[PDB]
């Protein structure tokens, strides 16, 4: 409650931002899932996709989506990240 | 997705092309190639940046900080403090710490003094500033800064044939 | 008559940390979960504040000897002898002697005085210079107390004082004495009668002079010759600079960006990557505060062996073998 | 003081209580926890080790300059300049 | 000879053998075993 004569170190301070800057600036086909009888697990059917923007809510509306479970990966994260590179294998 | 304005020379939330952060951004003398898109430095930080639709270069910087110091003559004798802003021209600060500014802005070598009076005496340094500058507490009493001085001023009168012997000691 | 020469460092560079932006930047729930952790920012302060004020006490302890300023009489007549080139120099609008020249153009350091305010980091000039670049992280580089025009007015004083007044002021009051007779004294002084002195000032005064200028010459025409004053500014830059490097390591987690670790991802498996960093960035942090005690240990050391020098080899006549030269001594003569 | 603050820290853990940390959960995952218990514990008490060495080092040095000090300016007369007292040394008293 | 004891030693992970680690259990858990031996291994050097 009493500090004597000198020079003190207190919180740091800093500039806080303004404005917020965005100039970010296509539909790949998903047909060959649908198309085509499904093949069996040792024959899966791979497609990949590059340079596109995809909707996957889209196509997993159309089916019943029983389960989900992912490595490195989740459900809430698949829908968020870029393009990247992207490879999807469906199979019976 | 979609587009919003392009602003310069204002620290702001910039996202070129995705890249997210802060900083400021002014004109720049650098070629990037036509193959090139993207920025980098000597510890892995974004320098450059080059515009996605209107194709040019322009670069990044954060905005500016440093630390904050108190000077004060002691809660015994008194109760006003001096802030001192390390590092920052602060014609060009106006966020944390205290939000309000005021009068009596002083710039010095290691920041700029805030609330306290710059006169042209020279007395011993009672709290050290610092790059030759000292502040201390005196008088309608105020806050003062001034530069340290050395000590008193002699000339030794050398000469040809002349020695002095003392007469007496202690 | 020998004139010889010896270096020695004095302080280092002050500097001072911050965690908020270092271990963390701006994020707030990485300030949450290093507030988690009880002090461990504290206790580092605490030191870089201490050898903060313990190198300025270092520069003050060895220079600030006499609290009088000394000036030479207009006339630099003392009896031959030829001090130009120790002395002040008017001409230059730096007050330095023409030999603290050559020992400030061989010593290349970081910024001399501190004009960047963060001001000049601006647009494609940061992330070029290292000074940015370093301040840009947390780290900021602190100045001395005591400007280069200051020491340079305390080592005029001390000459001024040591060639009119010998050395009666260290011990009191200043009483002055013409130089061929402060000769004779130190000549009685190390065992030879002063009558040699009287018969031989002529070639004393040569001798001398030529000795000066064969120093004056021979400091530039050499390979380094100043290898203590640089190692301080090399070991000083290499610290900073691996301290900055360390960020860009993973320390085991997925990825090296904060920003992708607390989004692009759920909080429970996302704290583990989080800790790790943090905990490998706080050892760094440790590594540099305990490297950096250290070096201000040794610092100290030769800043006391330093003024113990500046004390009895030139407010006296030192009677040690071997301290104040190689030889009888006779006195010294200090530069910045 | 600081070493005694530094006890209650979790570190990361769901709580510092050793016996809270036992209990509730199964023990294989609170192993994990008590380890990150114990590697904050031992860094604190190598952090406080190695900060004592300094600081013995350093009063180690200012002890020897008083022993010499004491075998020089007391027990005899020093012509050293400035070591025993600013002036022409006479004599030195020592008080503990 | 305190340095070179000091080799052997869980570090509170499931053996103190490379080989041991890397023939029974998959990468993903084995990863954490071996993080912290090495960080365990750099302390002793550090504090050396
Ligand atoms: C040397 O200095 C001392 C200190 O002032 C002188 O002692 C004083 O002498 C006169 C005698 O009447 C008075 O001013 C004081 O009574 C003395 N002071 C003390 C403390 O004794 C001394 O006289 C001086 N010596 C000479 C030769 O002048
Ligand atoms: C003291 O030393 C200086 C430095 O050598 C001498 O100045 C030189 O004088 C000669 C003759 O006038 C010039 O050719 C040189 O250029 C001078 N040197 C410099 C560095 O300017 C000086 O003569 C010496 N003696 C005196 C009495 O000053
Ligand atoms: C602060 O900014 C102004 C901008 O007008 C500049 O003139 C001044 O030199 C800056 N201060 C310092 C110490 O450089
Ligand atoms: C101090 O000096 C400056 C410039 O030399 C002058 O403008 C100012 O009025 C002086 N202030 C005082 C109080 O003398
Ligand atoms: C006295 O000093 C001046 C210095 O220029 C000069 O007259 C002479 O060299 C000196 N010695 C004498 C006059 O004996």
């Amino acid at each position: 409650f009493t500090v004597e004569k000198g020079i003190y170190q207190t919180s740091n301070f800093r500039v806080q931002p303004t404005e917020s800057i965005v100039r970010f600036p296509v539909e790949c086909d998903f047909s060959p899932l649908l198309s085509g009888t499904p093949p069996q697990v040792y024959n899966f059917k791979r497609l990949v996709f590059t340079n596109c923007n995809y909707n996957l809510t889209k196509l997993l509306s159309l089916f019943s989506v029983n389960d989900f479970t992912c490595s490195q990966i989740s459900p809430a994260a698949i829908a968020s990240n870029c393009y990247s590179s992207l490879i999807l294998d469906y199979f019976s | 997705k979609k587009s919003t304005n392009l602003v310069k020379n204002k620290c702001v939330n910039f996202n070129f092309n995705g890249l997210k952060g802060t900083g400021v951004l002014t004109e720049s003398n650098k070629k990037f190639l036509p193959f090139q898109q993207f920025g980098r430095d000597i510890a892995d930080t974004t320098d450059a940046v080059r515009d996605p639709q209107t194709l040019e270069i322009l670069d990044i910087t954060p905005c500016s900080f440093g630390g904050v110091s108190v000077i004060t003559p002691g809660t015994n004798t008194s109760n006003q403090v001096a802030v001192l802003y390390q590092g920052v021209n602060c014609t060009e600060v106006p966020t944390w710490r205290v939000y309000s500014t005021g009068s009596n802005v002083f710039q010095t070598r290691a920041g700029c003094l805030i609330g306290a009076e710059y006169v042209n005496n020279s007395y011993e340094c009672d709290i050290p500033i610092g790059a030759g500058i000292c502040a201390s507490y005196q008088t309608s009493q105020s806050i003062i800064a001034y530069t340290m001085s050395l000590g008193a001023e002699n000339s030794v009168a050398y000469s040809n044939n002349s020695i002095a012997i003392p007469t007496n000691f202690t | 008559i020998s004139v010889t020469t010896e270096i020695l460092p004095v302080s280092m560079t002050k500097t001072s940390v911050d965690c908020t932006m270092y271990i963390c930047g701006d994020s707030t729930e990485c300030s949450n979960l290093l507030l988690q952790y009880g002090s461990f920012c504290t206790q580092l302060k605490r030191a870089l504040t201490g050898i903060a004020v313990e190198q300025d006490k270092n520069t003050q302890e060895v220079f600030a000897q006499v609290k009088q300023i000394y000036k030479t009489p207009p006339i630099k007549y003392f009896g031959g002898f030829n001090f130009s080139q120790i002395l002040p120099d008017p001409s230059k609008p730096s007050k330095r002697s023409p030999i603290e020249d050559l020992l400030f153009n061989k010593v290349t350091l970081a910024d001399a005085g501190f004009i960047k305010q963060y001001g000049d980091c601006l647009g494609d000039i940061a992330a070029r210079d290292l000074i940015c670049a370093q301040k840009f992280k947390g780290l900021t580089v602190l100045p001395p107390l005591l400007t280069d025009e200051m020491i340079a007015q305390y080592t005029s004083a001390l000459l001024a004082g040591t060639i009119t007044s010998g050395w009666t002021f260290g011990a009191g009051p200043a009483l002055q004495i013409p130089f061929p007779m402060q000769m004779a004294y130190r000549f009685n002084g190390i065992g030879v009668t002063q009558n040699v002195l009287y018969e031989n000032q002529k070639l004393i005064a040569n001798q001398f002079n030529s000795a000066i200028g064969k120093i004056q010459d021979s400091l530039s025409s050499t390979p380094s010759a100043l290898g203590k004053l640089q190692d301080v500014v090399n070991h000083n830059a290499q610290a900073l600079n691996t301290l900055v490097k360390q960020l860009s390591s993973k320390f085991g987690a997925i990825s090296s960006v904060l920003n992708d670790i607390f989004s692009r991802l759920d909080p429970p498996e996302a704290e583990v990557q989080i800790d790790r960093l943090i905990t490998g960035r706080l050892q760094s942090l440790q590594t540099y505060v305990t490297q950096q005690l250290i070096r201000a240990a040794e610092i100290r050391a030769s800043a006391n062996l330093a003024a113990t020098k500046m004390s009895e080899c030139v407010l006296g006549q030192s009677k040690r073998v071997d301290f104040c030269g190689k030889g009888y001594h006779l006195m010294s003569f200090p530069q910045s």
